[PDB]
């Protein structure tokens, strides 16, 4: 797709069911060592699911923060059609995702039986038997991300960065994240967008914050 | 040898720093915690990556590497 087709697909997903945002501390490392290996495979014998990445769920009206401790990251807006390996409200292939937040579950219930199980290998019935509340459980399909975030989005309360483990393909990259208050973010996004357009992926700049998003011309 | 540094967070926000090595048993890491926090090893739970580390096993047996973060939870005994 060209820039305008990705933007329209971006907005359509953002204003309906949502999609993913992945900030990166090193755009060059992300471009060279994640995106390019993915494209090499796609232009070769086929796309493969070797590289998994951390991302945040974003959706219109969901006052969600992204992971940017020093307020200086660029990032990728990634289609909701990306392979999902696990999602939680708080060197990887699927299976390593905890089914619940053990420490979070313990400070909620104080049930010391939580420590008898592996949170990466526990059944749905044992979690029930342990009384693990739903807000500390991971989910593993896109519709249940939507459900888990439905209540904060409707209330309009600000929420902390969430994490999903996704496997995105070049098809799925729809925009470049820009932090409007950070010169460093804009400089990094400027270089990342140029390098990706030169590969055939002309992407819009997307200023996301507070459940809202707007395209930009340059940064 | 091969000495490394990990972090141990309590249930009251406190962060402890340890110099450890991946051959150290969970029994030995708890003895270091006793030295700095005064907690006998029989009253310690060490949590990492959603599982409580068992005595007898070592640091590598749980694939704990440099600057990982463990969680200390106290227990009555056992």
């Amino acid at each position: 797709s060209n820039r305008q087709e990705k933007l329209a697909q971006l907005m359509r997903q953002f204003e309906s069911g949502g999609l993913y945002l992945r900030t990166v501390s090193d755009h060059r490392d992300e471009f060279e060592n994640t995106f390019m290996p993915k494209l090499d495979a796609c232009l070769g014998h086929g796309c493969d699911e070797r590289y998994w990445s951390s991302a945040t769920f974003i959706q219109q009206g969901l006052n969600g923060k992204v992971h940017d401790p020093h307020a200086d990251r660029t990032g990728l807006i990634i289609s909701a059609d990306a392979r999902l390996g696990g999602f939680s409200t708080f060197q990887y292939f699927p299976g390593q995702f905890p089914k619940f937040d053990m420490m979070g579950a313990y400070q909620a219930t104080w049930n010391e039986d939580i420590f008898s199980v592996d949170a990466t290998a526990v059944s749905e019935q044992q979690m029930d038997e342990l009384g693990i509340p739903d807000e500390y459980r991971s989910v593993f399909d896109f519709d249940r991300i939507q459900e888990k975030m439905a209540q904060p989005r409707l209330a309009g309360r600000e929420v902390e960065p969430t994490e999903a483990k996704i496997c995105y393909q070049p098809k799925d990259v729809l925009g470049i994240y820009v932090d409007v208050d950070s010169p460093a973010s804009q400089s990094k996004a400027r270089e990342l967008q140029q390098a990706m357009r030169e590969q055939g992926f002309d992407l819009p700049f997307i200023a996301y914050r507070g459940g809202a998003a707007q395209e930009l011309a340059s940064v | 040898l091969g000495s490394m540094q990990i972090f141990v967070k309590t249930l009251t926000g406190k962060t402890i720093t340890l110099e450890v090595e991946p051959s150290d048993t969970i029994e030995n890491v708890k003895a270091k915690i006793q030295d700095k926090e005064g907690i006998p090893p029989d009253q310690q739970r060490l949590i990492f990556a959603g599982k409580q580390l068992e005595d007898g096993r070592t640091l590598s047996d749980y694939n704990i590497q440099k600057e990982s973060t463990l969680h200390l939870v106290l227990r009555l005994r056992g």
